[PDB]
């Protein structure tokens, strides 16, 4: 006779899901919602180019290294690439205290304004223009030193005198200086460059105290230096005023960075090209509107979840049981 | 099945079936054919979208991993920043294969009390007016016309219309 | 609905009975009215309320943040604490908005489930008695006493007590 | 239960039934006894099986605490690092309390499903071959030996080799 | 024309929605909010204590002793400290509380303190322990004061600072939490006058400790018109622990310390007021007097207090879908 | 009588129960117990490696070289270290180990050290390399002597203490652990005593570290009848990297030193009583050993190897059958 039946939709889809019931279960519709796929590149990021510190490392780039002189002027940047095998970084042996801290500072930054926190006419009775090292060539110079620094000397006369200088932030912008303190192998170094005498550093602001003198003794040669220096780094405040005092062994700040402030810092291979992104991972570009992604943990911008998931895959369709022929 | 419909007493499913999810297959002295449920398959696209973008939205909060250095004085701090990361990505990825597997589940089932509901629709309006054939398919004891296969699908069917028409068929044989 | 019992082919619901979940709304000469089915509701009531309670039980534990103080030379960990708190946040905010919609889903079907089998045990004890009409209801082959509905809803209606009487109008 | 089959309409289960989760008990002129379905308690078996290794996979990760030392200047850290480690503690104990508690009242439902369906197959066959008693039993309304008893378990169930004699037999009561 | 029995459902006047993973705005007879989204706006004890309301003080004002924290001065005993966001009087003479941050802290739970005399003025034998005051630490009633819990020690009119010492050895049953210090001139002719000529240090020990500082002189920007500092610390006297102190000059002395008695505990740092109500539920930004499981006001709270999250409203369904006619 | 077939369900005469979100208590007919709470109560050999019993001698003790630590003394491998909660033999010489915390995580993760003379007695000239010893530090033998990885330089018959220089190259392979002091007595007249008269300093450094500390004199509580002070410290001399050591005076010097590997798999230390016997295990928690295939385990938070996730939880029941409903008989 006459047939009426009841059923449901079935097609040449071979996509399978999961269940807690049931492994590979074939169905009529379903969405992806995992991307594992990515553009191995350096984008734009809110179309604003990345910074490529290229052979230099961040120690290299901020304290000024003369091998690092193509990044010298102000830098606006959205994240930092740092390539990982970069040679050019403390020449001048010695430790930068408070690293971790500082690279941290230095990342959440968006941009930073060099200029001439205390010009070399700050200090009286000594010699800005002597101090430069064999372990610290620029491409073209064998001796030189960090252009945000300078190794302040005494004067052909003996004595070193008491030097002081002032700065007034009077800026909307805080200021990121360096510093540091030489600390001669020798007690022979130490008189030829610096008076007789016990010897200070010292420092302050209405936040801050800084005091230290030099550990005159031999390390290892490190660029042929049995020598160190102490680097210190701070941030003045706006609004606030730094004082310097030292009789000696004062490696001075010269130059500063005026610096506006989430962001990150990339170690990596990747080439940075001439294309825009809105998500990027430190292993790629994600072009996507997937909900979660497996490619990395560390990004910046707006991305998807990060998940160890090779596929995610929701079902929308019932079973697919199509006709056998 | 779970309702037991779909891949259940109804063994299979309609590759002719193409404007639907769920649906009716006539036969009749003027045709034959395949004719998806508007309104079953509609109500469930709108649920099943809202699943999708309901879990979509739900999961749109990004847990940031971070990039900072540690001294060689800062295990400490910096193992518990490696364990931290690890345990939200566990907590994360968790949550997401734990939640596929659940909600394709219910998906299924949802798909398979469809299909059920549809089949008991029908049949709680032919009576015995028609023969319960297998998979879901009735054999009328009447001519039904397509006005009649019409009526059962938008549920204006006519029992007592068919009744006398039927039992003189029925025990006929 | 899932059942399809509930906005399915039941298709409304009854403002009329007050004192239950799930009912009954008969028509006879003496009247008609509404009566829930007490072991049904109660027994969802009673099922309903541990579901609450399993789930305000298992949300009693806190993340409890602190507001500690950092210095300038702690910006690290004073982030790592950051995303840690808001990372625990961000769980379970997600874990609480996520139940109660997944819940929701789940317990407007358990009503649609047992409002369908009461449907279903009605239409047991019934069979040729009765007719059975596309909505849940029934029309009765025979006359029905406030007797007779009060046994279809006790569970113990008396089948072929009406039989023959019901023979008879079903083909009469 | 909620599909009602189980400590539902039928009320009780079979201490005497002990190849399966789910079957028939029959009484015949030739005997009397208890089989189990054998297909739909491999498939509950599969399914359930399948459940549990889910779970226990999805379960595979463990959060690590370790005990560092901590001093009287590194509060903050020390108590950073107990509020991770129980923020974590407390997420995982509800996760798989949460789980077990709602894993378990759906798998009891799914064997609640399988009764059902069980018995919806059975009686979608008999028709009015067979009487409606209670607690899903059915008495045949026609003579039924042990050969027509497996058609029935075999889903290959004859309602016209029976209708005719099943027919005379309700007539006659 | 038969009678019928229907099988229906409940349904009311209702307009309460909830969501599902399935559908939105679905009206439904019986529900349960289970997020708390209302607070009353105020400070009000907890477990029947009052919290302590620092004022005027900072924590770092009221535990050194600021003249002008007077009213603070003494025994205290507290279920939360409240210290106000334009709080002006802290450490009144320029210079750095040395580990702020974690002594902060540790003050931070703690519930009572009791202050009590660890070093009398009769200690330090042969210097002057009643003119150390100055003009940047006015009391109310007095132009040039200091903080009550140390002494300023300054050389005897006839010279010089001897070796002056104290001991406290600490019998009690809780520990001892002392505050110190190291006083830093902005000449040596202030480094002359005040203490004597030489090389000062001040050295501080117990089992568990070692301190060791010796002044640093030079000149600081000027905050409270003094171009000197302080450098402040602190510490804790387990019980059963000795005390030992010497300094040669410099030394800030340790006049008055806290008996310190330690759950968990709040700094709340607002401007709410605090009343005379009583409260099961204390927030950073009022009151939770409820039942309900989840909050959506702060993550920062004392007492029994339900979990917070970023969810508007947490509803469950208890009732059905309300279909009425 | 008719012909009857029933449609029914497994039941048994189990009283297992499980819950539910809807229903406390249920009884069914198989579960499986997913949480195991279940420990022996003490610690095994796990990569068939034993761990590291520091027995009467704290961490301190053992790579300070405490005299009484002598059956520690020499090369140690490990696959985790239990160190027993009242060990006397410590730090014997009053004084602060500077960063300790980190010395401890640092020591952990390393499965195992081989000790060897780093500085020889040689190394420095001038002074009395033979007169370092105090009775805080006693041997089981004898009443005065000092650690083993140490030497407390004094002065000679001369009233001056010589400028002393030592250098230790690290020509391959291995971290080395190695330790130093800065001696603090508790008078100018023991600094003169023991030490020459004038400004003192030890001043170290390598590569990537410097060190510079001053002696600080003062009177100090009396502990093992010491009012003196010794500050203790450690550092990790890096493969190709070159050990300085100077000083004026005050220097308490390296003498042995340990070589260092540091492990792949998860580093722990453990501070328990439990005992140590000759087992296998592929979990240790701190409470004791689990042997379980179970998912999880509410034992402890903190262990080695292959452990179950655990939670506070305790019970977990999965249901596998059917709600258990057996006929009642009477
Ligand atoms: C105020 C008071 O009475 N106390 C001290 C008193 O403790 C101290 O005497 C010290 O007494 C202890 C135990 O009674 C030892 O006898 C000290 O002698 C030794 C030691 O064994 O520790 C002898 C040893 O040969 C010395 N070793 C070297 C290499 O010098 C050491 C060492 O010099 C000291 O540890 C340096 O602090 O001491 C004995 O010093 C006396 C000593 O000044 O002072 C009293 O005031
Ligand atoms: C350490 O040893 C290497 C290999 O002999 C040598 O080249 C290097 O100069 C040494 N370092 C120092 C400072 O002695
Ligand atoms: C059973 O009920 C008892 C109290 O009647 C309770 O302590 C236990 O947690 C429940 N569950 C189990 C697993 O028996
Ligand atoms: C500290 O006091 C206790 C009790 O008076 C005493 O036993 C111990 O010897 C004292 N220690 C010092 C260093 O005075």
């Amino acid at each position: 006779g006459d047939k009426i039946c009841i059923g449901y939709h079935a097609n040449n889809s071979t996509t399978q899901v999961d269940t807690l019931l049931e492994k590979n279960v074939t169905v009529t519709h379903s969405v992806e919602l995992l991307e594992n796929q990515k553009e191995k590149r350096f984008c734009k990021i809110m179309n604003k180019a990345p910074l490529d510190l290229k052979d230099c490392t961040i120690e290299g780039w901020i304290l000024g290294n003369p091998k690092c002189d193509l990044l010298l002027g102000d830098q606006s940047w959205s994240y930092i690439v740092e390539r990982p095998n970069a040679q050019n970084g403390i020449c001048y042996p010695g430790v930068l205290n408070e690293l971790e801290e500082l690279k941290a500072f230095i990342g959440s930054g968006e941009r930073v304004e060099r200029f001439e926190m205390f010009p070399k006419s700050t200090w009286a009775g000594v010699d800005t223009s002597r101090g430069v090292t064999n372990a610290c060539p620029s491409y073209t110079i064998d001796s030189s030193f960090y252009r945000n620094l300078v190794w302040i000397v005494k004067t052909d006369s003996a004595t070193y005198p008491v030097i002081k200088g002032t700065y007034n932030n009077t800026g909307t912008q805080p200021i990121l200086y360096f510093w540091g303190v030489h600390h001669p192998l020798d007690t022979t170094v130490q008189d030829n460059l610096y008076g007789s005498g016990d010897k200070y550093v010292r420092m302050g602001t209405e936040s801050m105290n800084f005091a230290k003198s030099p550990e005159i003794a031999a390390r290892p040669a490190v660029n042929d230096q049995r020598s160190r220096i102490d680097y210190y780094w701070s941030v003045l405040r706006p609004g606030e005023t730094l004082n310097v005092e030292s009789n000696g062994n004062l490696i001075a700040p010269w130059y500063a960075y005026k610096f506006v402030s989430k962001g990150a810092v990339f170690k990596s291979d990747l080439p940075i090209e001439n294309c825009d992104a809105t998500c990027q991972t430190i292993t790629g570009v994600l072009r996507t509107n997937k909900t979660f992604q497996n490619v990395s943990p560390l990004w910046i911008g707006e991305c998807p979840k990060y998940v160890k998931s090779e596929s995610l895959r929701l079902a929308t369709g019932l079973r697919n049981v199509p006709q056998i022929a | 099945g779970i309702f037991g419909a779909i891949a259940g007493f109804i063994e299979g499913g309609w590759t002719g079936m193409i404007d639907g999810w769920y649906g009716y297959h006539h036969e009749n002295s003027q045709g034959s054919g395949y004719a998806a449920d508007r309104e079953s398959t509609q109500k469930a696209i709108d649920g099943i979208t809202n699943k999708v973008n309901s879990i979509i939205n739900k999961m749109n909060t990004q847990f940031e991993a971070v990039d900072h250095e540690f001294s060689n004085l800062e295990r400490r701090i910096g193992n518990l920043n490696k364990r931290m990361e690890d345990g939200f990505l566990d907590v994360w990825t968790y949550n997401a294969e734990l939640l596929v597997l659940l909600e394709n589940e219910r998906t299924l089932d949802l798909h398979d009390a469809n299909v059920k509901n549809l089949y008991e629709k029908v049949k709680s309006q032919l009576r015995d007016n028609a023969n319960d054939l297998g998979n879901g398919c009735f054999e009328f004891w009447h001519k039904c016309d397509n006005e009649c296969m019409e009526s059962v699908k938008n549920g204006t069917y006519d029992y007592p219309k068919y009744q006398k028409e039927s039992k003189l068929n029925r025990q006929g044989i």
